[PDB]
């Protein structure tokens, strides 16, 4: 399994510890602000297109930082790419990292958002209004 | 006035060290000082650039007898039936590394055929061009949604030209 | 997108070298087929001091001649076409070409008709002590 | 994770010019949304260097509007004979929302340089 887990620890702070499962995704109860064409609102869905790694610390204590790796369409993989490649500057951008990895015989793409935070401004504002 | 003929196709805008650019336009404005180019030891030459190049704007019409002018005029194609066969192709542009080039994907004629093929193109290299295979996507037009299942299943050029010249060699051989 | 490149006025010219498979005798028939030259060779500049060896890393020129680039001097590579080179491309891509004053109108026919001599490293006849 | 808006913004041709009177009847390209209030208009598309006014018949055709235009946005489309200069005027004081959806439908339709 690890070569993956290895291979998404990229180059930095190899102290990871998948509080996920193995190489499968995760299931989180997170409160989005959503508005496609059909649904809408500010509500708490069950999201699951993400593998989630809790980065640990020297002395091997946990520590609030995360690597969130999402897996989606090739085409969309390109869009995200060319965009990120346009905009890798204004420091308010979490430093992404793209790659292609294999699961089985499948060359599934993967995007790796680096060092985030367990929550998001959503969970704050939401679970303070409601 | 500049050409889409041999117009560069990759997004990299850093001019070529003119010892790696076969034309007086593909030189960065670091060498052109009053229409002349001055050698620069301040930076060495580059060996890391793989850009596809456009293949448009031809307008082929030299004038010699040693080749017969391929394009036939109004009558010389009306007179000669038992040769009429269609020719049309569909194309697309690349995604990440480059864009701005037209390359074929499906080829149709008068014969009830529509050949599939993966796109490839002349990438520029510090030694010559290579004939490289690049990621492809159809144009964003929604009427090209029919063109979705054609990019991940096409064919290279060698087998394609064999099969095409052989469709020729059994349908037009008569 | 990318970067512009060719002149539309010599389009036809490169067209004859884009679709040709016997492109050498083809383009020499073109130079002699009712046309004016490929008006885009990179124009270098040097002190015109040094030996006559054109194939040089930094312009190595005479008082008479004049330097163009190294790469922009082979039509086999000027047209991105395939090469009959054994392995498998053209050499002059990367250096410079100081052609003597006479034959320096077009360096394509020069690079193809002449080729450097191993003795003096110059173009064979311009000049040489080759016997 | 939150998609914006699948579109339906139409495009017509009509009248615009530089002053209240300079607007010739056919030279501009309106992008608009027929909302609750007629063919409610959003932005202008043109090829001319400048057009500071436009004129369009009303809902029923009573009068001709005298809707001024923005300092146009510069860009180049492609036509089979190379690049072609084009400007995108906006009806001044049009907030980010419709500017955005117009850019959406537009850049969707026209691929630029
Ligand atoms: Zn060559
Ligand atoms: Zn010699």
């Amino acid at each position: 399994a690890q070569s993956f887990l290895n291979r998404v620890c990229g180059v930095s702070a190899a102290r990871l510890t998948p509080c996920g499962t193995g190489t499968s995704t995760d299931v989180v109860y997170r409160a989005f602000d959503i508005y496609n064409d059909k649904v809408a609102g500010f509500a708490k869905f069950l999201k699951t297109n993400c593998c989630r790694f809790q980065e640990k610390d020297e002395d091997d204590n946990l520590i609030d930082s995360y690597f969130v790796v999402k897996r989606h369409t090739f085409s969309n993989y390109q869009h995200e790419e060319t965009i990120y490649n346009l905009l890798k500057d204004c420091p308010a951008v979490a430093k992404h990292d793209f790659f292609k990895f294999r699961i089985d015989g499948d060359m599934v793409p993967h995007i790796s958002r680096q060092r985030l935070t367990k929550y998001t401004m959503a969970d704050l504002v939401y679970a303070l209004r409601h | 006035n500049v050409t889409g003929l041999f117009k560069d196709c990759s997004k990299v805008i850093t001019g070529l060290h003119p010892t790696q650019a076969p034309t007086h336009l593909s030189v960065d404005t670091k060498f052109k000082t009053e229409g002349l180019c001055v050698d620069i030891p301040g930076i060495p030459k580059d060996m890391t650039y793989r850009r596809l190049i456009s293949m448009m704007g031809f307008k082929m019409n030299y004038q010699v007898n040693g080749y017969p002018n391929m394009f036939i005029t109004r009558e010389e194609a009306i007179r000669h039936v038992r040769a009429w066969i269609g020719f049309d192709v569909e194309g697309c542009h690349a995604t990440r590394e480059a864009v701005g080039t037209n390359l074929p994907l499906q080829l149709g004629f008068s014969t009830g055929v529509n050949l599939v093929a993966v796109p490839t193109g002349y990438v520029d290299t510090p030694n010559n061009t290579d004939f490289s295979r690049v990621s492809a996507k159809p144009p964003p037009g929604d009427q090209f949604k029919h063109l979705i299942p054609l990019m991940y299943k096409g064919l290279p050029w060698n087998v394609v030209r064999i099969k095409i010249v052989q469709m020729l060699s059994d349908t037009l051989k008569n | 997108a990318g970067n512009a490149t060719e002149v539309p006025a010599n389009s036809t010219v490169l067209s004859f070298c884009a679709f040709a498979v016997d492109a050498a005798k083809a383009y020499k028939d073109y130079l002699a087929s009712g046309g004016q030259p490929i008006t885009n060779c990179v124009k270098m500049l040097c002190t015109h001091t040094g030996t006559g060896q054109a194939i040089t890393v930094t312009p190595e020129a005479n008082m008479d001649q004049e330097s163009f680039g190294g790469a922009s001097c082979c039509l086999y590579c000027r047209c991105h076409i395939d090469h009959p080179n054994p392995k498998g491309f053209c050499d002059l891509k990367g250096k410079y070409v100081q052609i003597p004053t006479t034959c320096a109108n077009d360096p394509v026919g020069f690079t193809l008709k002449n080729t450097v001599c191993t003795v003096c490293g110059m173009w064979k006849g311009y000049g040489c002590s080759c016997d | 994770n939150n998609e914006l808006s699948p579109v339906a913004l139409r495009q017509m041709s009509c009248a615009a010019g530089t002053t209240q009177t300079a607007c010739t009847d056919d030279n501009a390209l309106a992008y608009y949304n027929t909302t609750k209030g007629g063919r409610f208009v959003l932005a202008l598309l043109s090829d001319l260097q400048d057009l500071k006014w436009a004129r369009f018949p009303k809902s029923d055709g009573t009068g001709t509007i005298y809707t001024e235009l923005e300092p146009p946005c510069r860009f180049v489309t492609d036509t089979p004979k190379g690049p072609k200069v084009k400007y995108l005027y906006f009806i001044k004081g049009l907030n980010n929302l419709n500017r955005g959806m117009v850019l959406g439908s537009l850049a969707a339709t026209v691929r630029l340089q």
